[PDB]
DNA sequence: GCTCCCAGCTCCCTGCTGGCTCCGAGTGGGTTCCGCCGCTCTCAA
DNA sequence: TTGAGAGCGGCCCGGAGCCAGCAGGGAGCTGGGAGC
């Protein structure tokens, strides 16, 4: 809804696992909207900044999942509707991958570009 | 699954117009009249209109009847081919800088001191000023003395000096730009360059040798040309067989006593004939100027074209009738 | 239409260019054509 | 005329009411002589003002430069007005001099009349080289209509039916089947609104096929859903289709009777009378028309022409405001008025389309030779460029008969004048007595026949319309009478005492065909 | 009861009607004309 | 420091071939049934 929808440009950057793009505000107010329980996001900045990547090529409206082929080829199908973005150029650190894998949720990157 | 149109709208607000429409969706996706559209798509190198994820030209035309930058897309959309998703969906991918703005546009800069701000760095760059006399521009050095005997807007320091809205100089300018305004990759300053403050080019035609490999000491004709690695198609002497070999491994090697060219240098524009082939330095004596040029083989060129005789400006031939003094 | 088939080539953009290249040779060969408008300059004058 | 223009957000919506002419003066304000300025190779310009009624809060601005209009000499707002000679002669100017020019940057310039086809008229002439056996064409226009003229032609096809050619449609629609969409689906009042005197056997056998082809279409919505069919933008289905078929018959469909679900009727009732006369034309009872008639010419001067132009311009100007003032309410700043007009748009607009003489803004292809240079040679020659008329018709053509000499020339243009190259016939130069009508209003004309006794066509009964003579003002049908004689005798004698007839609007009764028509234009 | 002359079929082909380019005699002389919009820094108040 | 200005930078009919659409003969194809 619009708690997922940017107010502004500035400051724009993109999560690292379900690729939201969402400012620096929001991210300080509300965080994740989408693996919040999964990633604690709440309550720093430092954290934050590891966990999103301010480098991001095109963004992508999907707000229909259910029927959507896009969503089904960046297999967001399953995440709730906002601003998400095609490619997301960064990694989790190690310690966040493990302990993701530990609690069983398995990190997929977001990068979809094509490297030369 | 929904199909995409191409929609105009004006050239460098495709963002804006995509943030205003979805922003309206927002304002009206609870109202009676809401956008029956799935998506939108604004590339960042397409500039002249978007595209509509969409199932009817209808909910497109019912998307984009909002801000008056999609009038003339409003008049008629266009369809997307079914196989170009994915070609949309792509995406391709003490130092040097260029400045974007101002009246030094396009001009070498040197980054000689970075602040840790990441907000602006001091750069040594040649002033295109006219020293307050034209204005109530070619580079060239600075003239402090100049500047001074001028007067108007100026702040004499000994070599360092401010002028015309807190622009510092010092011996060049030392001033400081923006990190946003300056290019700092993909500048690549030349030797002209380097005092005020590798390449392949093979042709056809040209004959090269191999200087190594098992293959070593064979001259062949150049037949194509690549980027790094050429494997050309050389037609060697007693061999028609036709091999491969890059330009790292080919060396421009000429037979002896034949018109030879000089692509770049200060013998640039030079036609001659060899005189000895040493390993790097070959000598010659040009056709228009009976002259000792010593050329590297990468510079050696051939051609059936001679030398004109004619400057590079078209003014003045060779053996020519100027005045020196009146 | 060069450097975009050398980076970009995204297809859409170099047809639809290629199109108005096309248009251009095209009024280079005649400026009136039964198919297509002229060509127009700011000076006011068709061109010749 | 030219609507409010009125954009959201706040809504606000500004108007144009008041004229604030002023005399000619340029900047240190103060008046220039006309002598002077065509020495200085300036513009005989006046300035113009209007005020603004805006209502975001209702703002009220007096005195707003538009820009600068050209004034020709010795006219009512010109420095050269009621000056005698020793005022003239003291102000270096020519007493003599006849005047009625612009100066445009010092040149000096003379409109040349151009003439026209009559307006809102039925018109008949032989086709037969085309597949019709006839074609009746009406340019239907409205004083003052924003949009150009329109033509409407009805045409009988040669082989025997009737078909129509309409603006902004690509098909011959049928007559009977453009009834039934207007809403007559009856045959017996189309037969009525198509006659007016019933007992007409030879029309029966002459009208029996085109409704004999079109009765197969009964329903008023089939009848719009296929005006909507083959058209510039025909709708998918019948929805929209019947939109575009409804505009299509408001708009396009004989504006100068009127635009209106009441003016509908008299849209009928006047297609039945060009329908009239097209069989009329086919049985030869009623003679062709020719169109070299310069009694079927009009002759435009450079006040509608003029006119013309500045209206379009100002839309062109109304335009700019427009996505001046929506640009600044998509920055969420308020428009500012005085940068939202264009003294540049409007004066240099002006200028350049006068001082050129193509009839364009600035590209247009476009009419030339509507204004030329004034030949100071003599004074003969200049009252004959002043006094010269234009006919448009192609030149450097084998078409002999608008080049010809017309028998509609006694006392109009004196014969013996002539240019001698390549167009001999095309120029024209005025006679002596010969006057061109200013054009009135016919409102207190129709208050006159109203007061009187000549009722309207939507009241009167329909089968007792056969005695009784047709009415038309300006073209367009207004009632009938049933004795036009002693009213006829009225209107002479009103018009000869200008007490509400003017002398110079004109009536004409066709005694032959009962019919007379008023002409205010 | 299956070829084969024949009938119906069925493509087959030459034979009739529409949108459409392209042309439209010889010199002087005068007048008008060839961006606009965008955009960032300089000096003024 | 901010505001507007100067200048750089980008955006009226003619003929006549002529193709295309359609319409009538025409032999092949395979049934129809006459013949053996």
């Amino acid at each position: 809804a619009l708690e997922t929808v940017p107010k502004d440009l500035r400051h724009l950057r993109a999560c690292l696992l379900c690729s939201l793009v969402k400012t620096i505000d929001q991210f300080e107010y509300d965080g994740c909207d989408n693996c919040d329980a999964y990633l604690q996001m709440k309550g720093n900045r430092e954290m934050v900044y590891d966990c999103t990547s301010s480098s991001f090529d095109g963004i992508i409206a999907m707000m229909s999942p259910e029927d959507s082929w896009v969503s089904k080829w960046q297999r967001v199908s399953n995440f709730k509707p906002g601003v998400y973005a095609v490619s997301v150029t960064g990694r989790l650190p190690q310690g966040i991958v493990r302990e993701l894998k530990s609690r069983g949720v398995a990190y997929k990157s977001r990068d979809t570009a094509i490297k030369t | 699954d929904p199909n995409l149109w191409t929609v105009k709208c004006k050239i460098g607000e495709e963002r804006a117009t995509a943030i205003s429409l979805m922003r309206k969706f927002i304002a009206y996706q609870f109202t009676d009249t809401p956008l029956q559209i799935k998506s939108v798509v604004a590339p960042e190198h397409v500039k002249g209109y978007i595209y509509v994820e969409a199932y009817k030209q209808t909910h497109v035309k019912q998307a984009i009847e909002g801000v008056g930058n999609l009038r003339l897309g409003y008049w008629n959309q266009q369809m997307v081919p079914i196989k170009e998703m994915t070609d949309v969906l792509k995406v391709v991918k003490k130092s040097w800088v260029r400045l974007k703005r101002g009246i030094y546009k396009d001009d070498i800069a040197q980054v000689d001191y970075v602040e840790p701000s990441q907000n602006t760095i001091s750069l040594k760059m040649i002033p295109r000023i006219d020293y307050d006399r034209i204005k109530a521009p070619p580079q060239r050095l600075f003239d402090a003395e100049k500047i001074r005997s001028l007067g108007g807007d100026v702040a004499s320091d000994g070599d360092f000096l401010i002028f015309e809205g807190n622009r510092y100089s010092r011996k060049f300018l030392f001033k400081s730009f923006a990190m946003s305004a300056v290019i700092t990759e993909g500048v690549k300053p030349t030797l002209s360059e380097l005092e005020k403050f590798r390449e392949h080019n093979f042709q056809p035609g040209d004959n090269v040798e191999v200087c190594e490999g098992e293959l070593i000491n064979l001259q062949g004709k150049i037949l194509s040309v690549d980027g790094n690695k050429i494997t050309i198609m050389p037609k060697h002497e007693d061999l028609k067989d036709m091999l491969e070999f890059p330009a790292q491994e080919l060396r421009k090697y000429f037979k002896m006593g034949d018109h030879v060219k000089v692509i770049a240098g200060r013998f640039e524009g030079d036609t001659g004939l060899i005189v000895r082939v040493e390993e790097n330095f070959v000598i010659l004596f040009s056709d228009l100027t009976m002259h000792e040029l010593k050329v590297l083989p990468r510079d050696l060129q051939l051609c059936s074209e001679t030398a004109s005789g004619v400057d590079v400006g078209g003014q003045h031939e060779w053996g020519e009738l100027v005045q020196l003094d009146p | 239409l060069r450097r975009n088939e050398q980076n970009g080539a995204a297809a859409h953009v170099i047809a639809e260019d290629v199109k108005l290249l096309q248009f251009h040779v095209a009024t280079m060969v005649d400026n009136e054509l039964p198919g297509l408008p002229r060509a127009m300059q700011k000076s006011g004058r068709p061109l010749k | 005329d030219a609507p409010p223009i009125d954009l959201q957000p706040p809504r606000y919506l500004l108007k144009f009411e008041q004229i604030y002419l002023s005399k000619p003066t340029h900047w240190a304000p103060s008046p220039m002589m006309p002598n002077e300025a065509r020495l200085r190779n300036l513009t005989y310009s006046a300035p113009l003002y209007v005020d603004i009624t805006k209502t975001v809060l209702q703002t009220q601005h007096q005195k707003t430069f538009i820009g600068k209009i050209p004034i020709m000499l010795r006219s009512t707002y010109c420095l050269l007005n009621g000056l005698t000679d020793r005022d003239l002669c003291e102000l270096n100017e020519c007493p003599l001099d006849p005047g009625g020019y612009f100066i445009i940057n010092g040149s000096e310039k003379v409109l040349i009349a151009q003439e026209k086809m009559a307006t809102n008229t039925v018109y008949v002439f032989a086709k037969k080289d085309s597949k019709y056996a006839y074609t009746g064409e009406c340019r239907s226009c409205l004083e003052n209509s924003s949009r150009p003229t329109s033509t409407i032609w009805v045409s009988m096809l040669a082989r025997q039916r009737i078909v129509a050619t309409l603006p902004y449609i690509k098909q011959e629609v049928p007559i009977i089947i453009v009834f039934r969409a207007l809403g007559f689906v009856s045959d017996r009042d189309i037969l009525e609104h198509i006659i007016y005197d019933f007992e007409d056997p030879e029309m029966m056998e002459m009208v029996k096929p085109s409704l004999d082809e079109a009765f197969v279409i009964q329903e008023q919505n089939v009848a719009l859903n296929f005006i909507g069919s083959r058209g510039a933008k025909p709708g998918v289905t019948k929805e929209k289709r019947i939109k575009y078929a409804k505009e299509v018959l408001q708009k396009e469909m004989l504006p100068h009777v009127g635009v209106s679900d009441f003016c509908e009727t008299k849209k009928a009732y006047f297609l039945g009378y060009m329908v009239h006369r097209l069989l009329l034309a086919a049985l030869g009872r009623r003679e062709l028309d020719d169109r070299d008639h310069y009694g079927n010419k009009r002759l435009d001067l450079a006040g509608p022409l003029l006119a013309f132009l500045f209206r379009g311009m100002f839309k062109n100007l109304l335009k700019e405001v427009r996505i001046y003032a929506q640009k600044f309410i998509d920055r969420g700043k308020d428009f500012n008025l005085e940068l939202a007009i264009k003294t540049r748009i409007i004066s240099d607009g002006l200028k350049y389309s006068l001082a050129t003489g193509n009839w364009g803004d600035q590209k247009k292809q476009a009419r030339a030779g509507v204004s030329q240079v004034l030949n100071r040679l003599t004074f003969a020659s200049t009252l004959s460029h002043l006094r010269r008329l234009n006919s448009p018709i192609g030149r450097d053509g084998k078409l002999a008969k608008p080049r010809q000499l017309h028998n509609t020339l006694w006392g109009m243009v004196c014969p013996a004048e002539t240019p001698e190259g390549h167009a001999v016939g095309l120029v024209k130069n005025l006679a002596l007595m010969a006057y061109i009508s200013v054009g009135s209003q016919p409102s207190p004309i129709l208050e006159f026949l109203e007061e009187w006794s000549m009722e309207n066509l939507e009241e009167i009964s329909p089968a007792a319309i056969a005695d009784a003579t047709k009415i038309f003002v300006n073209g367009c049908w207004v009632g009938i009478h049933k004795d036009p004689e002693q009213l006829m005798n009225t209107l002479r004698k009103l018009r000869r005492q200008m007490d509400i007839i003017v002398s110079e609007v004109s009536m004409i009764r066709d005694i032959r065909e009962r019919e007379i028509r008023i002409y205010t234009d």
